[PDB]
């Protein structure tokens, strides 16, 4: 449950991504794929080379589908349904796997924002990403 | 832990360029304001009330110090974290009780402090190879539990 | 997230509690304290003992604010702020704790209504105790 | 934590009244419908689409006998968990790379499988009994892991 001062600063953090959105979901991808390499069985069917234009493709989709979420941040269950039905319903995603994706969206924020990545914007941020991940996660249609 | 020569150096690389007396203490903060039940495990430090006094506290700072020590010792002892950190769990799992999910937490709180310090230096293979390092780091702070 | 179904399993099942409430709030308290005894440290200031008249007395204000979430399951935030209040601010509770309750929970419910604890009821009370456990556990406001 | 001998008993006394043909079907079909990311490991099992289907599946009752079967046999071993689930670790960890936290879930689903055949005879004290066996499982199973 994200608090006023969350989705504020969630929103200040994710204005400052910008046009690197797509960059910082490819990277966060990356570092997952190479970190928790058991994540790579859920895309046996894409190209996972190093600067793979299939993983920068996925990384806007995914980049992208945050942006929704923080237009969306107290609708998320409504805006994200088919992205709940596509992970929770056809996928299957155990949930393990939304926190390392969400670790390496930290992580790669941290990298590029430095100013941007306080101690309240990172809880905020993992609270937000955690959400994420549970609506995502779960089957409610 | 199994980390490849080039893993190896590659990790001792960065590690000797780590401010020794701030990046324990952030990593350590992080974990508080971040995951904030971890501070009913530190209520003789005093006031962990805003992000800002977690981050300021004196005690905080010092103590992060001491655990960034540890994952020193860590490793230089990759071959044998059960053994090195076997008084640490002891400490952790029969005296304090610290649930191993938080082990697991306070190593990818460090791993986001050493992105935030090293920035694009803190590459995917780097990450790669301290996430061996972080989770064996878990696994001999938990082997008390196993 | 709950489904529809979830939410009519849940208000169905934990209908039929009824008069109940505080005994089966007490026995989940006495399996948890049992089962998982470092639980016990957050409660130094109560009276453990078997058949605890504070313990008691407890299980039935657990039970009555399962009661209370689940008549606002829609707005469970607002309904329990009080109670993330004192579980996440005040007592900081690691949220394996929760974990442990719920759990505790259902064993409780199988053993005391094994007619109404199929499956799918099985897994909508998980999914209610563990939407329950978010907010208890979050700081929001 | 260790079983003690009276719990040992109880436990054994318990689990000898067991449905051996039903109970491991019921805690893997609960497994696959509570948590339902668990059925990416059974693809080959058939229907799952509905809880009626899971638990109707005789793949399922099938399989959830030899999980039993697996159970029965630390129940048998209980100072000895860790060679006693050795294959199955490398099977489960090496091979299927099962996140170690599911082998918890169906330790809990079993347990509440247990409370739900053994209503008022399921007593607190027998279901802390219960909760030191499947975390040693559990433990025995992720040892791979370790
Ligand atoms: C914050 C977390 C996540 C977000 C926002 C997200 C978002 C998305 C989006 C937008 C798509 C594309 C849907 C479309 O085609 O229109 C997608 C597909 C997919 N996601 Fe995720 N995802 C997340 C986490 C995960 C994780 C943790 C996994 C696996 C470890 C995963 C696996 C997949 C797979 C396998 C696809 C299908 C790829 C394909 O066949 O084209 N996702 N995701
Ligand atoms: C994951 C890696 C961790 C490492 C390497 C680590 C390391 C240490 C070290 C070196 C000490 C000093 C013990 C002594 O002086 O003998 C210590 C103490 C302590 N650690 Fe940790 N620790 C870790 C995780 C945790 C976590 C997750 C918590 C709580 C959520 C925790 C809570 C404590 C507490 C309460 C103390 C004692 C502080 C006091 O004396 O008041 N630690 N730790
Ligand atoms: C479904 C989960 C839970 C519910 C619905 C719940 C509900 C409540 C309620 C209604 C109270 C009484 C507050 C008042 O005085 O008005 C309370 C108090 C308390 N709860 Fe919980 N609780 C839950 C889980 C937990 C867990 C997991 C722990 C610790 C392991 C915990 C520890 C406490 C403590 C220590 C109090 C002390 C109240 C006092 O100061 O006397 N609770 N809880
Ligand atoms: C926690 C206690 C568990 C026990 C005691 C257990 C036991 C077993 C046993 C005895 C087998 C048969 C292996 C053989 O015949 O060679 C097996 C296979 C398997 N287990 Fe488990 N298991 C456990 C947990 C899990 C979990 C949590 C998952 C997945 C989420 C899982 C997935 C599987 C799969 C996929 C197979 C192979 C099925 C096949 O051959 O088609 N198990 N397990
Ligand atoms: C609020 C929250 C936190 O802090 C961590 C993880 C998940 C969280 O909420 C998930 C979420 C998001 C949007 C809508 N509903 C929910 C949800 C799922 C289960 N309970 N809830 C709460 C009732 C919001």
């Amino acid at each position: 449950v994200l608090s006023p001062a969350d989705k504020t600063n969630v929103k200040a953090a994710w204005g400052k991504v910008g046009a690197h959105a797509g960059e910082y979901g490819a990277e966060a991808l990356e570092r997952m794929f190479l970190s928790f390499p058991t994540t790579k069985t859920y895309f046996p069917h894409f190209d996972l080379s190093h600067g793979s234009a299939q993983v920068k493709g996925h990384g806007k989709k995914v980049a992208d589908a945050l942006t929704n979420a923080v237009a969306h941040v107290d609708d998320m269950p409504n805006a994200l349904s088919a992205l709940s039905d596509l992970h929770a319903h056809k996928l299957r995603v155990d949930p393990v796997n939304f926190k390392l994706l969400s670790h390496c969206l930290l992580v790669t924020l941290a990298a590029h924002l430095p100013a941007e990545f306080t101690p309240a914007v990172h809880a905020s941020l993992d609270k937000f990403l955690a959400s994420v991940s549970t609506v995502l996660t779960s089957k409610y249609r | 832990v199994h980390l490849t020569p080039v893993e190896k150096s590659a990790v001792t690389a960065l590690w000797g360029k780590v401010n020794v007396d701030e990046v324990g203490g952030e990593a350590l903060g992080r974990l508080l304001v971040v995951y904030p039940w971890t501070q009913r495990f530190f209520e003789s430090f005093g006031d962990l009330s805003t992000p800002d006094a977690v981050m300021g506290n004196p005690k905080v700072k010092a103590h992060g110090k001491k655990v960034l020590g540890a994952f020193s010792d860590g490793l230089a002892h990759l071959d044998n974290l059960k053994g090195t950190f076997a008084t640490l769990s002891e400490l952790h799992c029969d005296k304090l009780h610290v649930d191993p999910e938080n082990f697991r937490l306070l190593g990818n709180v460090l791993v986001c402090v050493l992105a935030h310090h090293f920035g694009k230096e803190f590459t995917p293979p780097v990450q790669a190879a301290y996430q061996k390092v972080v989770a064996g780091v878990a696994n001999a702070l938990a082997h008390k539990y196993h």
